[PDB]
């Protein structure tokens, strides 16, 4: 549907983020043709941020949710859970499907 | 009121502004008064605190803001974010 989850790694399959639970991961994120726009593993710094704060993108807020503590997943995002019609000026363009390689560190 | 509340308060707002609702010109309306506070320079033992702790970073992120403003390049304003984030983050309890 809107997003779309696919396992590269396989977490414990049980350590699932909660309520006022930060996730810590490591993030690459690309356009559909595989174009990168921006990596955390480029800084050498976890990227760290909590679910259900509207924080981040919709994709992202229901893709982490269904991750576990130890897995990496490549996340596929439709426009309309990323960034839609209007996209962001010089970074991602109009109607964008967006592809994250998503690792969940760990939970805090 | 507190130099850390205030740059909290603006920092927040002024993402939101941006990220949010693609508001570039709304983001530096909410920095501009923050900036120039800083550049009339601390009064309290606290806001001399703040300046010494954090002063470098927020002086930085207004470098980039001012070489985006020249450039019109998007990774400009990017690189001012990565900073005002970083300082963000050091200063919310
Ligand atoms: C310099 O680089 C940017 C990140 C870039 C922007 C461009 C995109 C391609 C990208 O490269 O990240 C990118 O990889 C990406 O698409 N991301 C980042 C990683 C998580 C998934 C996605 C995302 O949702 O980003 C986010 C996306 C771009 C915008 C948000 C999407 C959800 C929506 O509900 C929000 O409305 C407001 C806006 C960016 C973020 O993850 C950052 C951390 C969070 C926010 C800005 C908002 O949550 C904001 O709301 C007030 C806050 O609470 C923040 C913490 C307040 C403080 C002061 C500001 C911090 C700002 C940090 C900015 C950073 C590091
Ligand atoms: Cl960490
Ligand atoms: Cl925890
Ligand atoms: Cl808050
Ligand atoms: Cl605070
Ligand atoms: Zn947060
Ligand atoms: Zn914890
Ligand atoms: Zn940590
Ligand atoms: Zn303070
Ligand atoms: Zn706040
Ligand atoms: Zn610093
Ligand atoms: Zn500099
Ligand atoms: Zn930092």
């Amino acid at each position: 549907m809107g997003v779309q989850v696919e396992t590269i790694s396989p977490g414990d399959g049980r350590t699932f983020p909660k309520r006022g639970q930060t996730c810590v991961v490591h993030y690459t994120g690309m356009l559909e043709d595989g174009k990168k726009f921006d990596s955390s593993r480029d800084r050498n710094k976890p990227f760290k941020f909590m679910l259900g704060k509207q924080e981040v993108i919709r994709g992202w807020e229901e893709g982490v949710a269904q991750m576990s503590v130890g897995q990496r997943a490549k996340l596929t995002i439709s426009p309309d859970y990323a960034y839609g019609a209007t996209g962001h000026p010089g970074i991602i363009p109009p109607h964008a499907t967006l592809v994250f390689d998503v690792e969940l560190l760990k939970l805090e | 009121i507190l130099w850390h509340e205030m740059w909290h308060e603006g920092l927040e707002e002024a993402s939101r502004l941006y990220f949010g609702e693609r508001n570039v010109k709304g983001m530096f309306e909410v920095l501009e008064p923050l900036h120039a506070m800083m550049e009339r320079g601390p009064q309290t033992l606290k806001e001399t605190s703040f300046n010494q702790a954090y002063g470098r970073d927020l002086m930085e992120a207004q470098e980039w803001c001012r070489k985006y403003m020249k450039s019109g390049n998007v990774k400009d304003l990017l690189q001012a974010w990565d900073l005002y984030y970083h300082v963000f983050r050091r200063i919310s309890k």
